[PDB]
């Protein structure tokens, strides 16, 4: 199955079968997106063995959706810094 | 009576090696327990669009629940070129082939009158959100 809702706070949704990493991340990408004052409707998040990916939810704008192939392992800070430079551009 | 719903949205893929980029726009429209679906892929493996995929799908998709779902193809077309006024058939690869071979998982995680967020099977695994017309 797919993995289902690990972390979930204000606007971030985590989809995980790693709890641990799953808060990791949640907690640095609200860090990092209030340090870019950004905000976003909603915010989800899917970690999987060989792929990360990602959907920004905006009012009345497209959302933003992505796709990263990792055959290595990425650390949390490393997919919580893909996800805000991805929003930003 | 089953009435037209029409789903849209795009993304952006990154390979492993980040050697190409893809920009993958999604259109399906289900009608009751029918749907079709046409994908186009963009393919920048120089930052310069050297390839295009149009790949057009159709079947049943099941409901388990209000947020269980499975698509049923009934068939997969691709075709490519490096211009999307001519695009020519393309032999299916066994892999993409079988993809008809296979109730595709689909989980709704959000829905709403304007948009649906789903995980669904594109790379064994990815979270998407669609939008409604
Ligand atoms: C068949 C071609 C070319 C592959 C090759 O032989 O190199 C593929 C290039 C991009 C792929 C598509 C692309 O990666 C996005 C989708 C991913 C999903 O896992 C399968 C269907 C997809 C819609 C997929 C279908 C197959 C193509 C269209
Ligand atoms: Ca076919």
């Amino acid at each position: 199955d797919y993995p289902s809702l690990s972390f979930q706070q204000d606007y971030v949704y985590i989809f995980s079968s790693d709890f641990q990493l799953s808060e990791e991340l949640g907690v640095a990408l609200i860090n990092a997106l209030s340090a870019k004052e950004i905000v976003p409707e909603r915010l989800y998040v899917m970690l999987n063995d060989k792929t990360i990916s990602f959907s920004f939810i905006s009012k009345n704008k497209k959302s933003k959706n992505r796709v990263l192939s990792t055959e290595k392992k990425l650390n949390y800070k490393h997919i919580s810094e893909y996800i805000v430079n991805e929003i930003e551009y | 009576q089953d009435p037209v719903h029409f789903y849209e949205t795009s993304y952006k893929y990154q390979a492993a090696d980040s050697t190409y980029m893809h920009d993958v726009a999604i259109n399906v429209s289900i009608k009751g327990n029918h749907f079709t679906s046409d994908i186009i892929i963009r393919e920048l493996v120089k930052s310069e669009n050297k390839n295009y995929y149009n790949v057009i799908g159709h079947g049943d998709i099941i409901q388990k629940n209000t947020h269980q779902y499975y698509l049923n193809f009934d068939n997969i077309d691709v075709y490519t070129g490096t211009n999307k006024a001519n695009m020519k058939p393309y032999k299916e690869p066994t892999s993409i082939s079988s993809l008809i071979n296979k109730s595709n998982n689909i989980r709704v995680v959000y829905l709403s009158e304007e948009y649906v967020v789903v995980e669904f099977f594109f790379y064994d695994g990815q979270i998407i959100t669609l939008h409604r017309y």
